[PDB]
């Protein structure tokens, strides 16, 4: 008959096979991750090969239905996703060349190692020692040398391989109807076919810029305060007007500024909030923590976990011969099975991570009724925002007092709030300019406007411009500094870490509005409230069935991301920093260079 | 999973014929727009309720 009925039939078949194949592959992956053996790797390889092959034949078969005869707009999305996510266009030699290049990237990043100068006796890897050195050691020479050495030993090797990789990805994009691979990434937020909700690929770029126009004063004031405080640690090296040295940020690349909290505490005399000793006294174990998280989730009205979750999931490191990765993850194997994979210690951070992962699990359970091809978040950012908003309320003093870990004798005044807001700031605000810079640089390089011989030249030039950080040692085009980043080497979109953050503060400010809360924004709780729970669930259950603009509208009431809630969250910190920066110069000078 | 029409109450059907959906009759062979009518369940102890 008509195309619509045939397409519906094809989808009704495809869902049925896809469920089972996905379940088999995911079960194999979980079995390997909880049990590291070679045969588990073989099972993973076989299941992945079957799944990929089946996706390939389905992508081939789906071509017979032209997309201009579909008006339901719901079949169209599934057809588009299936056609896009399994279509290969490059020639066989080029395809295998790109596969080999990606495998080489992963292998060289995993196997990279640097060690002490002029001594090939003993050497170490990035994860065990280098991270600890850059997070704890205060030696100027050691940090500078390690930062230089890792980049020299990685980026120089990675440069020509990246030069070939960008070209190959460019022809991959050109083979399709996209302008370039950057547009291929930007197409995730694209919305078409709906009046009053259409979102164009290019518009996003502009939007991002506009957002970064409004958050500049807070970032620059924080930068001035940080420079003033670090003047004490390294007086000779740091200039009162120059950019900060790139090897003194507490980590490998300066992505997070958490490690500088001890060196930049506003009021060290006052005690810090901590419950680890309280949990130790009360003899808390993993199951108690997870039950507390479950009770918190129930208290807003969301249903709690199934029996299979409690039986199957593992929460403690097996130890002995049984070795497994302890990276916290939330697995959704499909067909009614949800699990959590993490190794738990008796710490506040694990207590918050439990809530953070349970949020993802609840979001996964929310849209179980949707078709298989639409079981995902509205975009790449909603999932992280949902998983992160709850950790904010989890750490508030009111929730701790209600649970009982914090003694009722605790009081709140200037210093407690200021320290909490500052600790949050060095984790949240600091990473925004770095992410924006990296994404913009990759967009430009994929655009092809920048020639290869200027790749490093522009890279640092904008670093002194936006991030306000100056390299401590000059580099030529032999080095490939961005390649040292894990996400860049492994072909992952990084803009999601900028859309996510600005989303979450829009959500929280909404819920605290519905919870009829009064007072400062950062002291908010939604434990007893239920209207907020149902309002959130209404958006959670949607899945991908609607444009993300409509979903954002249904919660807050706007069709675009906004920066006002984020600034409103940190406003007292902004005023206090403005007071503190009366005698300190604001703004960094790009002319200064540490190496004369 | 696929039938031409509905069923009268208290009725059974065991015939297994390739359910043609496209205009072209494919003469009872597997292929595009020609699916076998009997699907299959998959049961494992690790499923959920
Ligand atoms: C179309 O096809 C593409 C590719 O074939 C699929 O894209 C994948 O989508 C999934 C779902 O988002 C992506 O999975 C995510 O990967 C992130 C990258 O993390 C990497 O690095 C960490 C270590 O830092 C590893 O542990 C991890 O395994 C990755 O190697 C993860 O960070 C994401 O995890 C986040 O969510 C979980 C909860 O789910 C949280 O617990 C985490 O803390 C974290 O916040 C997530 O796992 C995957 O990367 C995509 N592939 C690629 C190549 O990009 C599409 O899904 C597919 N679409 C369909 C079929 O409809
Ligand atoms: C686009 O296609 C989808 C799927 O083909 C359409 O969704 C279908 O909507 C109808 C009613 O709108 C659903 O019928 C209902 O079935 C339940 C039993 O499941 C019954 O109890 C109800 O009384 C009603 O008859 C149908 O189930 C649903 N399809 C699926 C797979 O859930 C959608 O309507 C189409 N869009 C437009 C604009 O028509
Ligand atoms: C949500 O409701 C529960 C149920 O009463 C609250 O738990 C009580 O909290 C008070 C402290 O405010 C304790 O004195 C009670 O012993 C608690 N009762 C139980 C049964 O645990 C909880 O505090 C409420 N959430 C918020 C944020 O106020
Ligand atoms: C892990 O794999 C080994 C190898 O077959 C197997 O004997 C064992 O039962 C598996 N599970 C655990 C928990 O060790
Ligand atoms: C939460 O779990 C308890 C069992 O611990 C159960 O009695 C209760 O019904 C669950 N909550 C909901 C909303 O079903
Ligand atoms: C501390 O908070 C009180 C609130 O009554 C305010 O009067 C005072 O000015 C604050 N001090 C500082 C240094 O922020």
């Amino acid at each position: 008959s008509t195309i619509e009925e045939q397409a519906k039939t094809f989808l009704d078949k495809f869902n049925h096979e896809a469920e089972d194949l996905f379940y088999q592959s995911s079960l194999a992956s979980w079995n390997y991750n909880t049990n590291i053996t070679e045969e588990n790797v073989q099972n993973m390889n076989n299941a992945g090969d079957k799944w990929s092959a089946f996706l390939k034949e389905q992508s081939t078969l789906a071509q017979m239905y032209p997309l201009q005869e579909i008006q339901n707009l719901t079949v169209k999305l599934q057809l588009q996703a299936l056609q896009q996510n399994g279509s290969s266009v490059l020639s066989e030699d080029k395809s295998k060349r790109l596969n080999t290049i990606l495998n080489t990237m992963s292998t060289i990043y995993s196997t990279g190692k640097v060690c002490n100068p002029d001594n090939p006796q003993e050497c170490l890897l990035l994860e065990p020692g280098l991270n600890e050195i850059m997070a704890n050691s205060l030696d100027y020479n050691e940090r500078l040398w390690a930062w230089e050495s890792w980049r020299s030993e990685v980026g120089k090797q990675l440069r020509p391989l990246y030069e070939e990789y960008v070209v190959l990805k460019n022809e991959m994009a050109r083979a399709n109807h996209y302008e370039d691979y950057g547009d291929y990434w930007r197409g995730d937020y694209e919305v078409n076919g709906v009046d009053g909700y259409d979102y164009s690929r290019g518009q996003l770029i502009e939007d991002v810029e506009h957002t970064f126009e409004e958050i500049k004063p807070l970032y620059e004031h924080l930068h001035a305060y940080v420079r003033a405080k670090l003047m004490n640690a390294y007086p000779s090296y740091i200039s009162p007007i120059g950019c900060l040295p790139a090897h003194l940020l507490g980590d490998m690349w300066g992505r997070f500024w958490t490690n500088l909290y001890s060196l930049t505490v506003p009021f060290g005399q006052k005690p810090n909030i901590d419950v680890t000793d309280a949990m130790v006294d009360q003899a808390w174990d993993a199951q108690r923590i997870f039950k507390e998280a479950e009770k918190f989730f129930v208290s807003v009205g969301l249903p709690n976990m199934t029996q299979g979750f409690w039986e199957n999931s593992m929460l403690t490191d097996p130890g002995n011969v049984q070795k497994a990765v302890c990276h916290p993850t939330a697995w959704d194997l499909g067909k009614g099975d949800f699990r959590i994979l993490m190794c738990t210690k008796v710490t506040m951070d694990d207590f918050l991570t439990a809530h953070h992962e349970m949020g993802h699990i609840q979001y996964d359970m929310a849209y179980a009724a949707q078709p298989f091809l639409l079981r995902n978040g509205a975009n790449e950012g909603f999932h992280e925002a949902v998983g992160e908003i709850m950790s904010l309320s989890a750490a508030t003093p009111k929730h701790l007092k209600s649970i009982g870990l914090l003694s009722p004798d605790f009081q709140e005044d200037n210093e407690t709030e200021i320290n909490f807001l500052l600790k949050q700031a060095l984790t949240i605000v600091g990473t925004l300019p770095f992410t924006y810079m990296l994404e913009k640089w990759r967009w430009m390089v994929f655009k092809g406007e920048i020639p290869k011989d200027q790749w490093m030249k522009k890279w640092w030039e904008m670093k002194r411009e936006i991030v306000g950080v100056v390299e401590p040692v000059p580099h030529d085009e032999t080095y490939c500094d961005p390649a040292s980043l894990f996400h860049v080497s492994n072909d992952y979109s990084f803009i999601r870490y900028y859309t996510r953050t600005l989303y979450q503060f829009q959500f929280q400010e909404a819920l605290c509005q519905a919870a009829k809360h009064e007072g400062p924004l950062h002291k908010c709780d939604i434990s007893n409230s239920t209207e907020a729970g149902q309002k959130l669930f209404n958006m959670l259950r949607l899945g991908k069935s609607e444009p993300w603009t409509l979903a954002l509208e249904n919660v807050v009431g706007a069709k675009n991301m906004n920066v006002r809630p984020l600034l409103n969250y940190f406003e007292p910190l902004f005023t206090w920093l403005k007071d503190q920066n009366k005698n300190s110069f604001v703004g960094w000078s790009t002319d200064w260079s540490p190496y004369a | 999973l696929f039938r031409k029409s509905k069923l009268k109450p208290f009725e059974r059907d065991i015939s297994t014929e390739i359910y043609q959906a496209g205009n072209k009759p494919c003469n009872g062979v597997a292929g595009p727009n020609c699916y076998s009518p009997l699907q299959s369940y998959g049961f494992r102890p690790t499923y959920g309720v």
